[PDB]
C-alpha cells in the first residue's frame, strides 16, 4: 500500500474521539513527494517544454502561436507564482488521474496544476497576454471551474471537443429518425451527453403512409438509440450516454416508462439510455382533480392541427384534444402515472421529471420556441426547433439544437474573494470563446443553434460547502437569503457581461430582438423587488461587495434595450462532479451527500472528508439524505429564480420515504417553481 | 437469499452424456504407457465409486432432511445429476477405455483398496448418523458432503485434468470438466445450507462445530496423502498432486465459512490449463 | 426389460417452463369471468401441491426402496421434474397472470381446503408408510403414485385442457400439455414396477392386494368428487369433469395392471382437442 | 371446416392403396365456385372496373393511360381468351391469398389471376399494345413469372419497390456506418432483403485516431443492424430481413460466427441478421495442407497498403499479408475453423458460403470490381463499389451497389411450347423495364449502379417438376445433360437479347469495354464446346428447338462485340419461395423437399401434392434429403457454367449426417465450381 494512501486512511482512525482530519494534508504532501514528483517528467526550461510538448503532437500549436515566448512564459510564471497547493489527497489524486495530461504510455506527467491551468488560460486569451493572465489568476485562485470537457482538452491535439452536452430534436419520420441515430453516435464519439426529444415522433399503433398500427412508437427508436450510444462508447474509455425525453401526454408514455422497469423484458429495456419525462401543468392539475386524464396519438393530432403536440399549448389545447373526433386519445389515470413515476425513480432513479410551465413561464426565449425537455443532466432548458432532414439528394430543413458549455464559480473561493462581479465577467469570456471555437461537423442543427444562439452555461458549485464553512445552516433562512443575494447578483453580472459583449461585437443573439430581455419583461422582478440580504449575518458576507439595487437593475435593463444581449442562454447549475475534488468543494449547490467519502480505487480504499470538515463545523455539513427535501426544493427554488436555464436538482431519499413521500417532493418543487428534477437517490 | 440463484445455475448447466463423442480418446490413450493407464483407471474407479455414494445417499438424505421446497428442488435436481448423468459419463468412460474384464477388475481392486474403503466410510457414516430434527447431525454430514464435493473428488481430478491441459483424453477430459463443474457448486450450496445451521448455534455450540469440522478435515487429509502416495508415486506426480489437495481443502472451507487451514501454494500449470407504494391522498397536492 | 428405455424417454423430454414465454395469456386471461379465474388458480394450485408432494416425498421415497442403480436413476429423474420443473411451472403461470395478493390467497386457499388436505393425507401416508425391505407396504405406496399420476391430477388438468382446445390459454396450455406427456410416462413406469411386486404374490395375497386397490381407488374417487363439484360447479362444468376423471381411473387401473371399474362415457371433444462432429481428414479435400 | 378444404384433406384418405390426388381438382373447383366467385367485387365492364380501381388510389394512372382503353380492353380479352385454370387447389389459395388485389378491408377480391396478369402486362409493355399482348400470353401459359414485388406491386398506387433484393457496401468510418444503417432501413421499409459486406470495417480491437484497443469489430455494426432490421419490419407481417457477409480472412470472423450460436450470449446474438461468409481458394489450400492461417486486421492492411484487404487478392496477398511486420494477424487453424462452419450450419443453417475464386474465374465484370459478397438470398454475385459518406456539407463519393429485379423461366412449360428464346427475350425486356422505372431515393449508390449497371436476374423454376414429369431422375447424368442444354440456350438468348438491346439504344453498361464481353473471353468455351443434349432421350425434349451450336456462339459473340451488352448481369437463379405455388411448380432449380406439402392455415390443415404428382412419377420425386448431395451439387455446377450470377443452393442434410459430411460437401462443392451455399436444411 502506498505511503500516502496509509497517511490517509489514517482519517478514520479516532484520535481522542475525533477524526484526524490533519493526516490528509499529510497524505497529499507524501502522495506528491513520493508520486507526483517522481513521474513528473523534467524540462530544463519551459521553452523546452513546450517545444517537446508540440512537436510530440500533445499540444495544438495554432493558439500557442498567437503569444510571443515572452508572453507565455509570463503567464507560466503567473500560474506559478501563487504556489498553489492542493489541501486534500483526493484533489490532487483527482486532477493527476484525470486531467493531467500524461505521456501518450500514461506513465509519465507532463502537465502540472500549474501547467493546466496556464494553457487553458492562454487558450481562453486568444492570444492576448493580460487576459491570459487574469485567467491564470482566476483559475488558479480557484474562483471559476471550466467544465471537465474545457479543463481537460483545452490546447490539445488529440481532444474531444470543449462541449459535452447536447440536446436533439427528432422529427415524425425515418430520415429524421436515422439522422437522430447518426448525430448522437456523432456527439458521443466526441464524448458529449446526448438528449434526443421523442415526443414529435408517433405512438404505437399509429398509421405509417395510410397503413394502419403500423409504428413501432417511441420504444422502438429508444432501442435503436441505446444501441447506437453503446456503439458509441467512446473507444470503450467511457460508456456512451444518452438521454431520451417523452412528453407525459405521449401515448407511449407508459411504455416509454415500462422501459426502464427491473421487471422489463430485454427486448423492450433499454439498459443505457437515461429517460426524463415532460410534465406540463395540464398534467398536475388533471391528477390534483383526480380526473380520468388522456394520452394523445401525436400524429393524428399533427394531421388534425398542422402542428406537433409539443409544438402546442397543451394548458389550452388539452380539451380540443379531447373534444376532436379526429384525434385519437387513451384514457389514463392522471394520479396512477403520478404514482408510477414515483415507484419507478425510488427504484431506479429514473425518469427525469421536467416541469415544462416552470420552465416556460420565465423563459425569455418564448418567441424563439418553448423549452421541450431537457439534457442528460436535467439543468440545460433552451428553445429548440426541430429539423427536417428529407431524402438523399434534397435540402434538409436544418433547425435549432441545443449545447451550452458549461463552467463553475466556486461560491467559496468568490466570497472569500469578493470577486463576484470580476470572476462572472470572467466566466463569462471563457464560455463565449469556447463556444465560438467550438464547431461540429457532422451536427447541422448543433452547429447552427451554437452560431446562432450563442448559448453558455455558467454554473456555480460549493454552496454547500461555503455554508458549513461559515457556520449557517444549509435548510435554515439564512442560507436562502445568501443564496438569493449571490445568485441575483451571478445573474445580474452575467447579463452585464452579454449585453457588454453585444456592445463590442455589435451583434445580439438570433431573434433577441423578441425575447424578453429586449421588451424589458425580464427585469421585472428585478426592478420591482430588491434581493440584497434579509439577515445582518448574510449582508456581512457581502461585505466589500456592492449587491445590485433596484437602481443597479433598471441601468442594466435600460442598457441592455440599448445594446442587446449577446448570449441567448448564460446561467446553468450542471451536477459538476468530477472537477469539485480538484476544486475542494462541494458538488453544484446540492448538500453534500456523505460527510467523508469512502472510495475504493485499485485495492486501496481512499477517505476522503467534505472540503473545509472539521469538528467544530460537524454539525452544519449535515448529509443531503438527513436534511429535509422540502427546505432543499425552498433552497433550489431560491436559486432557480435567478437561472434562467435549469438547475441539476437531484433528491435523497431514505429507504423508509414511501412513494407517497417522493410524490409530494414532486408536487412541492412544481409548485415551488422548479423546472427540473434529476435524480431520486436513496439511501 | 440464495436458493433461486443457485436452482437457475444448476438447471442452466443441465447437459447429458451422449453430447461428447468419446472414440477420438483412444488415440491418445494407446500411446500411454501401462503405469499412466493403470492410474487413470484406479481413479477413475475412485471417483465412479464415491460419486454413486452422493447419487444413492449423500444428496437424497440431505434433501430429506432440509426444510423449505425450493431447497429440495434443488437438491433433488442435484441427486438427478449424480445419478441420471454423472454416473452414466463414467461408465462411459471406461467402456470406451477398458474391455469388460478389464474394468470388472479394476472395480475389485479398488473396492478392496484401504485408502478409497477409509473415505468413502467415514463420509457414508456421517451420513447414516443423521436423526429426525437434529439440526447438528444434519450439519456433520453437510460438512462431509462438502468435503466430498470441494475436497476429496481432486486428488482424483487431478489425473483427468493433467492429460486434458496437455492435450491427451480431450474427449473424456471435457466430460470430468462438467464434472466437476457441477460438483463445485453442489459444494458451494450445501456449504451455504451448512453455515445456515451453523449461524443459528450460540458460541460454544459454534467452536464445537469448527472443531468437528477441523478434526473431520485432518483425517480425511492424512489418509488423501497415502491414497495420493499410492496412486501417483508410479507416475511420479505425487508432490503437485499434494499441492492441488490442500488447495481444494482450502475452497472447502472456504464453502463452509471457514478460514483457509493451509498456506496458498501455486498449482501445477497444466493441471491449471485443464482447469413502498403508498397512494396520494388529494392533500400532497395542496401546500 | 423396460427401464433402459423409459431412461432415454424421460430424459429425450426434459424441459424447463422458462422455454415457453408466457406474455401470450394475458388477453385471453383478462377475458375469462372471475368465476373462470377463480377455478382456474385454485385448479393449478391443487397441483402444485400434489407435485409438491410427489417430488419431495413420493419418487424420492420409492426410489430409495427400488433396487438398482438405473432405475434408480429414472426414479430420480422422475422426482426433479416433479419438484423443480413441474410445481415451479405453475408459479410461473401465476407470476404472469395474477397478482401477488391472489397469488398469495390461492396458498392459503390450498392449506384450509378439506379435500386437498385429505388426498394429500392419504397419498403421502401411505409413501411415509413403506418399510424397509418389506414389498407390500413398498406396492401399496406405488399404487397411490399410480392414482396420484394417472388418476388425481387429472381433476386439475381438465381446466387447462379445456381451455387450450378452444384457442385459449395456449402458452399455459402448452406447459400444461409438457406436464400431462410427463406424468403419463411416469404412472406407466410406476405401474410396471407395481406389477412386478404383486406378481411375485400368492393367489391369497393378490386378491388382498386388489381390494386395497380398489378400496383406496374407491375411496380417493368419493373424495374427488366432492372436490371436483367444489371447483366445478361455479364454471358449470362438474359433471363433465366427473366423466374425465372416471376414464382415467380406469387408465390408472390399467397401468397397474388391472380391468377397467367404470363404464366408458364421452368426454368433452374439446378437451380431446387439448390432446455428431468428426474431424476432416487429408482425403476430404480430393474428389 | 370449408368444403374445400375437405376436399383437399381427402388427398391423403388413401383408397385402394393409392393417394387420391383427383381431390385436388375438386377441391380447387369447389374452393372457387364456394370462395372466389362470391367474394370477388362485381363490376358491370371492364371499363367500370378500371375506373373504380384508378379512382380509389388502387391503380396508378400513369402506366394505364399510355394505353387507349381499345388496347387494355383487348389485353384484358387475351388474357380471359386462354380460360386458365388452377389446376390444384394450393396454386389458386396462393394466389387469391397474396397476390390477388382486395379492398382496403381485406374483404373482397378485386383482382382475378387475369386481371393481374392484364395489369402487370401493361405495366411491362410500357405503351405497347402488342408488347402487351405477348407479356400477357407469356404469363397466362404461365413460361414466365415475375417475381413477388414485380408481380405483386406492379401497377399498384400502395406498391414498394419492384426490386427486392440489395447489396450495401460498408465502408470503414462512423460515417459510412451511419449511412448504412440508414440505408437498410430505407430499403427494408420498401419491403426488400439488404445484404451487407462487412469485411471493410476493421476488427474488433484496432485503433480509432491512434486510439488503440477501440474499435468494437463487426459484431458491433452487426448489432446496429439487427436493430435497423428489427426496427424496419414492414409492418410487422413480414420481419425485417438483413444479411451480413464477412470474409473469412477477417479477424472478427470467430466473433461474426458466434453471434449465430445458440449458447451465445444474448448482448452478442443477431437475431434478425443472417450471415454468410466469403471463402478465398486460398482458405481452402490452407485447410487442405492442415497449414496454420492467419486472420488479419483489416484496418492495418489499409494503412499499409492503402487498399481495403477485401478489395485485394488472398490468393495473391496473404504471404506478403504474413511476412509484412506492420500488418497485425492471429493465427487460427482452417481446419478448425471448417469444422466450426460446418457445426454452425448444422445447428442453425447459418453461415452462406461464397467461394469468392470460383465466383471471379468467371465473373465478367472482375475490371468494375470483383465479387466480394452475396446477397440474403445468396445468388446474388456482382460487382460492387465501395461510396464515401462524408461529413455533413462534404460532397459524398457515391459508389456502386448492387440491386437486380428477379424473374423465373416455368422449365417445364417453356418446354412444353418450346419457346425458351421467346420467353427468355420477353423476360429480359420486362426485366429492363423494371430495372428502368426504379428509383431508390435514399440510397445513392444503389439508384447509381441501377442506372449504371442495368443488372437484371432471370432465373428458373420447376427444374425438378418438368425432370419427374418426364421420367428423368434428379441426380441422373440425363438430368444434368438437360440442365446443361436448357440453361446453354437460356444464356445465349439472354445475351443475344442484351446485346439487342443495347443496339437499339445504342448503349451499353458502364464499362463495359473491360468486361469479358466486349474482348470475347467470355464465349471461349461456348465457341470451343458444344453443349447439345448427348442422349437421345434428352434431345428429344429439345426436339422442335434449334439448339445453339459452336457457330451460332461465334455469331452471337461478333455480335456482342459490334453492339455490346446492355446488362452487366442477366441471369440468376433466384429461391423463387412462394410464387412457384402460383404456377404449379418445384420450387428454382433445387429438388423438392416433400413429395406432399402438409401446411396448417389458421386452424385447417391443407396438403399440397408436388405438381404433377401421380403414381407413375412418384418414384421420380425423390424428395432432396433422400438425395446424394454429390449429385445435387453436380446438377448446380452444370447448370451454374451457364449463369453469369449465382444460384440460392440448400443443402438438404439427414440428422444422421456429421459435420464431416457437411463438410465434405461444401468441399465437393467449391472443387464442382460452386459459387455459393445458400441453407443447410436437416430432415
Ligand atoms: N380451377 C379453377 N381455376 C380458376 N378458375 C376457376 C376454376 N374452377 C372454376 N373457376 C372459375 O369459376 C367459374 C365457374 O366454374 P365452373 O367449372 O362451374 O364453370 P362452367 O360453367 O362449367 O364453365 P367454364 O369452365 O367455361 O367456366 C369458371 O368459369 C372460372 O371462372
Ligand atoms: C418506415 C417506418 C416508420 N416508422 C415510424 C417512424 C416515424 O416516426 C413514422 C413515420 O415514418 P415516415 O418516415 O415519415 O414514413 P412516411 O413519411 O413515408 O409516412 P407518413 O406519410 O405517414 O409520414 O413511422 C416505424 O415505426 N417503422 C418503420 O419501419
Ligand atoms: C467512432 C467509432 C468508430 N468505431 C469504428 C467504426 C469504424 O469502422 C472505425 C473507424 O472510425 P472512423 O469514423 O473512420 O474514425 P476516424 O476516421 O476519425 O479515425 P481513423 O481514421 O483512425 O479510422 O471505428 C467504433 O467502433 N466505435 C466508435 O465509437
Ligand atoms: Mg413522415
Ligand atoms: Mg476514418
Ligand atoms: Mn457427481
Ligand atoms: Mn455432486
Ligand atoms: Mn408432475
Ligand atoms: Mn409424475
Amino acid at each position: 500500500v502506498p505511503k500516502w494512501i496509509q497517511l490517509n486512511n489514517e482519517i478514520m482512525i479516532q484520535k481522542d474521539g475525533k477524526f484526524q482530519f490533519d493526516k490528509d494534508k499529510e497524505a497529499v504532501h507524501s502522495y506528491f513527494v513520493d508520486y507526483i514528483n517522481q513521474n513528473t517528467v523534467f524540462f530544463h526550461n519551459l521553452k523546452e517544454k513546450l517545444d517537446y510538448l508540440v512537436e510530440n503532437q500533445y499540444y495544438e500549436e495554432e493558439f500557442l502561436s498567437l503569444y510571443s515566448f515572452e508572453d507565455i512564459k509570463e503567464v507560466f510564471k503567473t500560474a506559478y507564482a501563487k504556489k498553489f497547493r492542493f489541501p486534500s489527497f483526493m484533489s490532487a489524486f483527482k486532477f493527476y488521474n484525470d486531467y493531467a495530461l500524461k505521456t501518450n504510455d500514461k506513465k509519465k506527467i507532463l502537465e502540472r496544476y500549474e501547467d493546466r491551468i496556464s494553457i487553458v488560460a492562454l487558450f481562453f486569451a486568444n492570444g492576448d497576454t493580460e487576459k491570459a493572465k487574469e485567467y491564470v489568476n482566476l483559475m488558479i485562485n480557484q474562483e471559476y471551474q471550466p467544465s471537465t470537457p474545457t479543463f481537460l482538452n483545452a490546447g490539445r491535439k488529440r481532444r474531444g471537443e470543449l462541449v459535452s452536452c447536447f440536446l436533439l430534436e427528432v422529427n415524425d419520420s425515418l430520415n429524421d429518425i436515422s439522422r437522430a441515430i447518426d448525430i448522437s453516435m456523432q456527439l458521443s464519439k466526441l464524448g458529449g451527453g446526448v438528449s434526443l426529444n421523442l415526443s414529435k415522433l408517433r405512438a404505437k399503433g399509429e398509421a405509417i403512409k395510410d397503413v394502419e398500427n403500423a409504428t413501432k412508437g417511441v420504444v422502438g427508436v429508444m432501442k435503436l438509440l441505446d444501441n447506437a450510444f453503446r456503439y458509441a462508447d467512446q473507444m470503450g474509455q467511457r460508456q456512451g450516454s444518452g438521454a431520451a425525453y417523452l412528453n407525459i401526454f405521449h401515448r407511449d408514455i407508459n411504455d416509454f416508462l415500462d422501459t426502464k422497469k427491473i421487471s422489463a423484458d430485454e427486448d423492450v429495456r433499454v439498459k443505457t439510455l437515461s429517460i426524463g419525462v415532460v410534465i406540463p401543468d395540464k398534467f398536475v392539475e388533471l391528477a390534483r382533480e383526480d380526473k380520468a386524464a388522456y394520452v394523445f396519438y401525436p400524429h393524428t393530432i399533427y394531421k388534425e392541427y398542422g402542428q406537433h403536440m409539443d409544438e402546442m399549448d397543451m394548458n389550452e389545447m388539452y380539451d380540443k384534444f379531447v373534444d376532436n373526433p379526429r384525434v385519437k386519445k387513451e384514457k389514463i389515470n392522471p394520479r396512477k402515472l403520478l404514482e408510477k413515476l414515483a415507484m419507478l425513480r425510488s427504484e431506479s432513479g429514473y425518469p427525469y421529471i421536467m416541469f415544462q410551465d416552470n420552465v416556460n413561464k420565465v423563459h425569455a426565449n418564448n418567441h424563439i420556441s418553448k423549452v421541450k425537455f431537457s439534457n442528460l443532466c436535467s439543468e440545460v432548458l433552451q428553445a429548440s426547433q426541430v429539423s427536417s432532414y428529407t431524402d438523399y439528394d434534397e435540402e434538409d430543413e436544418i433547425g435549432l439544437d441545443i449545447s451550452c458549455n458549461l463552467g463553475s464559480l466556486n461560491i467559496l473561493n468568490v466570497m472569500e474573494h469578493k470577486s463576484i462581479e470580476k470572476t462572472v465577467k470572467l466566466a463569462t469570456d471563457s464560455l463565449t470563446h469556447v463556444s465560438e471555437t467550438t464547431d461540429i461537423r457532422n451536427a447541422p442543427a448543433v452547429r447552427r443553434a451554437n452560431k446562432a444562439m450563442k448559448s453558455i452555461g455558467l454554473g456555480a458549485m460549493n454552496l454547500h460547502g461555503y455554508l458549513a464553512q461559515n457556520g449557517i445552516a444549509y435548510e435554515s433562512p439564512e442560507a436562502r437569503d445568501f443564496a438569493n443575494t449571490f445568485f441575483m447578483m451571478v445573474n445580474f453580472y452575467s447579463i452585464q457581461r452579454s449585453a457588454e459583449i453585444a456592445k463590442e461585437k455589435g451583434e445580439t443573439f438570433d431573434q433577441y430582438e423578441g425575447s424578453t430581455y429586449a421588451t424589458g419583461e425580464y427585469f421585472d422582478k428585478y426592478v420591482s423587488t430588491d434581493f440584497s440580504p434579509k439577515y445582518e449575518k448574510i449582508a456581512n458576507l457581502f461585505e466589500g461587495m456592492h449587491i445590485p439595487t433596484t437602481e443597479d437593475w433598471k441601468k442594466l435593463k435600460a442598457f441592455v434595450a440599448e445594446h442587446g444581449m449577446y448570449h441567448s442562454y448564460r446561467l446553468c447549475i450542471a451536477p459538476t462532479g468530477s472537477i469539485s475534488y480538484v476544486q475542494s468543494s462541494t458538488a453544484s449547490v446540492m448538500p453534500i451527500m456523505e460527510r467523508i467519502e469512502e472510495r475504493t480505487y485499485g485495492n486501496s480504499k481512499t477517505y476522503y472528508p467534505m472540503p473545509g470538515l472539521a469538528s467544530n463545523n460537524w454539525f452544519f455539513y449535515k448529509e443531503a439524505y438527513d436534511m429535509d427535501m422540502f427546505k432543499v426544493v425552498d433552497m433550489i427554488a431560491t436559486i432557480q429564480q435567478h437561472i434562467d436555464q435549469g438547475i441539476s436538482f437531484t433528491l435523497f431519499l431514505k429507504d423508509t420515504m414511501t412513494t407517497r413521500d417522493l410524490n409530494r417532493i414532486d408536487l412541492y418543487a412544481h409548485h415551488r417553481g422548479i423546472k427540473t428534477i434529476y435524480y431520486a437517490r436513496t439511501k | 437469499d440464495f436458493t433461486q440463484m443457485f436452482y437457475n445455475q444448476n438447471v442452466k448447466q443441465f447437459w447429458l452424456p451422449e453430447e461428447i463423442a468419446l472414440n477420438g480418446d483412444l488415440l491418445t490413450w494407446k500411446y500411454l504407457g501401462k503405469n499412466e493407464q493403470d492410474t487413470y483407471m484406479k481413479v477413475l474407479a475412485g471417483l465412479t465409486l464415491l460419486d454413486t455414494e452422493q447419487g444413492n445417499t449423500g444428496m437424497p438424505i440431505v434433501a430429506e432432511h432440509v426444510d423449505g421446497h425450493q431447497r429440495k428442488a434443488v437438491l433433488n435436481f442435484m441427486a438427478m445429476m449424480e445419478n441420471a448423468v454423472h454416473a452414466k459419463s463414467y461408465s462411459n468412460i471406461f467402456m470406451t477405455l477398458a474391455p469388460t474384464e478389464t474394468i470388472n477388475e479394476v472395480f475389485e481392486w479398488v473396492k478392496q483398496n484401504k485408502y478409497l474403503q477409509k473415505k468413502a466410510q467415514m463420509i457414508v457414516g456421517l451420513y447414516k448418523a443423521i436423526q429426525k430434527d437434529d439440526e447438528i447431525s444434519l450439519f456433520k454430514a453437510m460438512v462431509a458432503s462438502v468435503y466430498l464435493e470441494s475436497f476429496l473428488f481432486y486428488s482424483g481430478f487431478y489425473y483427468p485434468l493433467y492429460f486434458y491441459g496437455q492435450g491427451k483424453l480431450m474427449q473424456s477430459g471435457e466430460i470430468i470438466n462438467l464434472i466437476l463443474r457441477d460438483e463445485a457448486i453442489h459444494g458451494v450450496y450445501v456449504g451455504l445450507l451448512a453455515q445456515e445451521i451453523y449461524n443459528k448455534q450460540t458460541e460454544e455450540k459454534k467452536a464445537e462445530l469448527r472443531e468437528f469440522a477441523i478434526d473431520l478435515l485432518n483425517q480425511l487429509y492424512e489418509n488423501e496423502l497415502e491414497y495420493t502416495e499410492d496412486l501417483y508415486d508410479q507416475v511420479g506426480l505425487s508432490h503437485d498432486v499434494k499441492k492441488f489437495i490442500r488447495y481444494n481443502a482450502n475452497k472447502a472451507l472456504m464453502n463452509l465459512g471457514f478460514d483457509p487451514y493451509f498456506e496458498e501454494e501455486d498449482i501445477n500449470p497444466i493441471v491449471l490449463n485443464g482447469l413502498t407504494v403508498e397512494p396520494l391522498k388529494d392533500d400532497d397536492f395542496y401546500f
